[PDB]
RNA sequence: UUAUCCAUUUAUAGGGAUGAAUU
RNA sequence: GAGAACUUUGAAGACUGAAGUGGAGAAGGGUUUCUUGUCAACUGUGAUUGAACAAGAGUUAGCCGCUCCUAAGGGAUAGCUGAAAAGUGUUUAAAGGGGUCCCCGUCUCAAAAGGGAAACAGGUUGAUAUUCCUGUGCCAAUAGUAUUAUGAGUUAGAUGGUAACAUAUAUAUAAAUGAACUCCUUUACAUAGGCUUUACACUCGGGGUGCGUUUUCUUUGCACUUUACCUUUAUAACAAACCUUGGAAUCAAUUUACUUGGAGAAGAGGUUCGUUGAACUCAAUUCAAAAAUUUGUUUUGUAGCAAUAGUAAUUCGUAAUUAUCCGAAGUGGUAAGGACUAUCCUUGAAAAAAGGAGGGAACGGCUUUGUGCUUUGCUACUCUUAAUACUUGUAUGAGCGUACCAACAACCGCAUCAGGUCUCCAAGGUUAACAGCCUCUGGUUAAAUAGAAAAAAGUAGGUAAGGGAAGUCGGCAAAAUAGAUCCGUAACUUCGGGAAAAGGAUUGGCUCUGAGGACAUUAAUGUUAACUCAGAACUGAAACGGACAAGGGGAAUCCGACUGUUUAAUUAAAACAUAGCAUUGUGAAAAGCCACAACUGGUAUUAACACAAUGUGAUUUCUGCCCAGUGCUUUG
RNA sequence: GUCUGAUGGAGGAUCGAGUUGAUACUGACGUGCAAAUCGUUCAUUUCAAUCACGUUUAGGGGCGAAAGACUAAUCGAAAAG
């Protein structure tokens, strides 16, 4: 149902023998075989997950959380990023610049990924047929056909 | 020429009711259920097919020999040859670099 | 012979949709539909699996990219910047 | 084998045909280009020994 | 149904606890006229085994040579 | 901040300096 | 038989025509099934018939199914709401269960087309059959104690190969140690296009056997000539992947198309899987050619099953013999597998269950003091398969379904109603054709009636001199055209079309000529196919897609861009939808839109390239002026 | 950069049996074979395709590519008491 792609990455459990799964909105850029690395001394690299006070001014920021360990909710849909915009001077906050233009400010221990949402650019082609279409909301929910309310009888 | 009907239960064609005729001694034709090809089994790297090993449905594997399921190295018929051969050469190579990195710090 | 004077990879459209909206398409296709180099074998056998995925055909290593494009240049631009520092 | 993938020969009395033009002619040309070069290297020998012969005079 | 083609090991299992019988077929050739073509066999608990004999001879020797207290089965 | 409300988890370390990893 | 157009038998003339009133199942029915009897009523005419009426019978499973698993989902538990009735279903349960004390962790139902231990052939009844009979196999289970036998291992766990990998053949390839803990694989997956292989099907020419036609002709026309599961079936042969040597531009290998290579190609030699299931002298036999393995054959075998069964014939008395069952090829209808290429703002289930590997816990037999840390002591010990005695509650295979119809009169429509109702098999001729028409196997010749006569009028059809829409609101109805091959095709156009535009010529039969392959001996010689395509001469009451089958075309105007959808039973359209364009709301568990009595929910497995609410309706070219009125919205 | 031949097999492409429907005769029938059938003619067949079984939504409510359509011969508000 999703625009985006999945990446399929595993850690190695640190309170027992193991291993363990997660699923992750992948970034354009990421490959299969690749290391990636998580937390608050983690360098700053395209596909680390670091905490957003810890960034520089200018950083494109996907898969935000808007509250500490939250796991993520802000930035998802495919081609989308924000902007580290800045930084407090007592530390504790931080503003960035979400993709509809909105400005808001983030405690400064919230997590998010470095890089952009990958498979950019997929409103650029005509769907060009109803069949396409229908196919496309195949998989998502009942909204499609649309019949207009002028078309319709007054009790309804 | 003669015809013929199902002689099973199932009386659809579905994938697990496929169909082949014979000609008896009696000399008339009937029906013989066949059974499913089963995939081969694959490396754990990779996902390549593992050279010297059967390609069974689980109950025809759990009554075959026993050498017919494996194959004689560090890991059997779990991971192809090519995979353990890098293994081995990633794992003595960069225990000597670790080596090499620690006592460079004097 | 040359079977084809302009819309080329859009005959398969016939006469529908209006000449603009096939242009558009024959645009994004030819993007779509191309070979691009792999920088970790050399080849130039990387073709598109899916919506966001591109699989090399010889060393069959997966990379995360864009919708038509393998690259796109916001993303060029940012890991730019970030090497540059 | 590229000439019979892009539809040249109709037939296969054709194709025997056109071989043998073609290995004929190309035997031709390479004997008459390896008797030309094998009259051009047996001038060098004594362009090469009358240099020493005439350097063990004048020189040495 | 498995075939033998080993005299000693068909004798052998002509001895074993379980085998019960034994089936002489006697058969002409199809080539030509007689060759008394026949088959041994043998009903053990599990399998039919079955040895083929080309020489009237030896199959005429072989079978009285048996063990005598395996019933004895001819079809023809 | 203790009433009240929300979030995450297996309620798993008090604050700073493309191999293997368990008895 | 009291009584036969519609009961039975024989002979005719015909139909169904494999997309069958032919075979086999599901839903629904419930004895309609079978044998015997029989006619008050019914079987819209008759009736001796019958699915009517009466009396008795008939359905046999370890291997066909259910039963087990999980799906979209249903019902419950804790808690929380509500007077309750009821609504929700982890929302802070000391939840239950499982691995020996610790871990894991709600319960239960929902598929006779999805997953899934295991069987075949022949015979047999008035009525059942992969279920009964005969023969030959397979799967699962099988406790403790001993005793014998089979085989392997150290005198605490075996070997071969450079490698890819391989090895247990005992009646039976049964044994190659391996605890906690951890990772992976099978089950397990979409559509389109062509190429290739095997089996079933159909056909041609030889041998044998029986039958038919025979005024004339016909070395003639027809029928039969068979072979199952199972033995890891052994081997042979093919697409593919991989290994060893080798070291590539004058690039090479190669497919229908493709596609590959210093990340190691061609050439040469090997390993494995899949397909398939006696292929290949396959196996057993020495006539022989070096042994501490080579040849044509001495020769057999349908490889075992297996001829003892089946089929087609010829004889012998009121149950027996005998003979056959074998040589070489074509066509491509159906099914499955293989290696590939392409498409998606679409990427095409899960679980019971089974397998593989990493790691290295534990480890003589004996009987002994001390207490698991001692010993003095001897050398058989550990696994593995099978059989037999005894001890134990009675130590192999549970329960349910199975007759018959499936529409033609057994189902639904008030009925023995021209309606409706889901799957599988599928011959010959003509053909592009599973179309239309005729035929062989199987089925039938019956329909709420029959005989005679034959005018008006009707209903379903056919033809018509001369004219050719003058008829009528209106060319409504009918007629004309149609298959292939060879020529020739305008305006306009979003350059893709329009287009089968419009138009023109040909087509039978018979006798000939030419062109398209493979194999093995030497540019010569022979052996052999299979369907297509060109050309010519003759011929006929000028006919030839001879029946069947099968577009009328053109010049313009209006509407909707196109494929798609709609008033079951008076309206199929210009109506709805659609891609494209524009506007509005919302940064989240104190948000937008919506449900609920309350507790709580939907979008949401979501996050502005998103969700929600409207209008217009492809492309092209455009989208002017008005904020006074009514709405909506901003500041205090 | 442009011309000619072959190969190749795209498309909510074209014709057309079956299947799925219902344009015309304003044909038959209209005490019907039938409370919607019969005959010829017509539309549709690779996709917004067709069918079966299971399952979800219940009356001032549901479902609707929208006709006030359909919800067991009953719908501008079902059936039973
Ligand atoms: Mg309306
Ligand atoms: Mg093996
Ligand atoms: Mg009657
Ligand atoms: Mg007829
Ligand atoms: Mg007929
Ligand atoms: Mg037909
Ligand atoms: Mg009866
Ligand atoms: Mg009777
Ligand atoms: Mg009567
Ligand atoms: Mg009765
Ligand atoms: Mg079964
Ligand atoms: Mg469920
Ligand atoms: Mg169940
Ligand atoms: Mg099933
Ligand atoms: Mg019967
Ligand atoms: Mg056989
Ligand atoms: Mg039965
Ligand atoms: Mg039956
Ligand atoms: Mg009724
Ligand atoms: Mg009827
Ligand atoms: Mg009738
Ligand atoms: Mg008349
Ligand atoms: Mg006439
Ligand atoms: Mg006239
Ligand atoms: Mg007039
Ligand atoms: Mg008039
Ligand atoms: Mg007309
Ligand atoms: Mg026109
Ligand atoms: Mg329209
Ligand atoms: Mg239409
Ligand atoms: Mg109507
Ligand atoms: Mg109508
Ligand atoms: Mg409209
Ligand atoms: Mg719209
Ligand atoms: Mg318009
Ligand atoms: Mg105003
Ligand atoms: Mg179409
Ligand atoms: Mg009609
Ligand atoms: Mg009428
Ligand atoms: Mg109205
Ligand atoms: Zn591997
Ligand atoms: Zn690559």
């Amino acid at each position: 149902g999703r625009g985006a792609p999945l990446a399929k990455v595993i850690f190695k459990r640190t309170e027992k023998y193991g291993k363990k799964e997660e699923l992750i909105i992948a970034s354009e850029g990421m490959f299969t075989g690749q290391y990636i690395s998580c937390g608050t001394k983690a360098p700053l690299s395209v596909g680390n997950i670091l905490p957003i006070g810890k960034m520089p001014e200018g950083t494109l920021i996907c898969n935000l959380e808007h509250r500490t360990g939250n796991r993520g909710t802000l930035v998802k849909a495919s081609g989308c990023y924000a902007t580290v915009v800045g930084q407090s001077e007592d530390g504790k906050k931080t503003k960035v610049r979400l993709p509809s233009g909105a400005k808001k400010t983030i405690d400064a221990k919230a997590r998010a990924m470095v890089g952009v949402v990958g498979a950019g650019g997929r409103i650029d082609k005509p769907i060009l047929k109803a069949g396409v279409a229908h196919h496309k909301y195949r998989v998502k929910r009942n909204c499609w056909p649309k019949v207009r309310g002028v078309a319709m009888n007054p009790v309804e | 020429a003669q015809r013929v009907h199902y002689r099973r239960h199932n009386h659809y064609n579905t994938k697990s009711n496929k169909v082949r005729p014979v000609r008896t001694p009696g000399g008339k034709l009937t029906i013989h259920v066949v059974k499913k090809k089963a995939g081969k089994p694959k490396c754990a790297d990779c996902k390549t097919a593992i050279q010297g090993v059967k390609a069974l449905r689980p109950a025809d594997n759990y009554r075959a020999r026993r050498k017919n399921r494996t194959v004689a190295r560090a890991y059997g018929g779990s991971i192809c040859a090519r995979c353990i051969r890098e293994r081995i050469m990633r794992a003595f190579l960069f225990e000597e670099q670790k080596c090499v990195r620690q006592v460079l710090k004097e | 012979s040359r079977r084809t004077k302009k819309v080329g990879l859009t005959g398969k459209y016939g006469t529908r949709y209006g000449s603009s909206l096939r242009k558009q398409i024959k645009k994004i296709e030819l993007m779509q539909h191309a070979k691009y180099l792999c920088t970790f074998c050399g080849k130039t056998a990387t073709k598109r699996t899916c919506v966001g995925i591109w699989k090399c055909k010889k060393c069959k290593r997966k990379v995360c990219g864009g919708a038509w494009s393998l690259t796109t240049p916001a993303a060029v631009a940012a890991k730019s910047t970030i090497i540059r520092l | 084998y590229l000439k019979c993938k892009g539809n040249q020969f109709k037939n296969k009395r054709t194709l025997i045909e056109a071989i043998q033009r073609e290995k004929n002619e190309t035997l031709k040309k390479k004997a008459i280009a390896d008797q030309l070069e094998a009259k051009r290297l047996k001038a060098q020998v004594l362009r090469n020994k009358r240099k020493l012969k005439k350097d063990k005079e004048v020189v040495a | 149904p498995k075939q033998i083609t080993d005299i000693r090991k068909f004798l052998k299992i002509s001895r074993k606890p379980d085998t019960t019988a034994v089936i002489i077929m006697k058969k002409k050739s199809k080539t030509k006229k007689n060759t008394v073509i026949t088959k041994l066999k043998l009903r053990t608990k599990k399998y039919l085994y079955t040895m083929v004999f080309a020489d009237r001879k030896k199959a005429e020797r072989i079978e009285n040579s048996l063990l005598p207290s395996l019933k004895r089965i001819y079809y023809p």
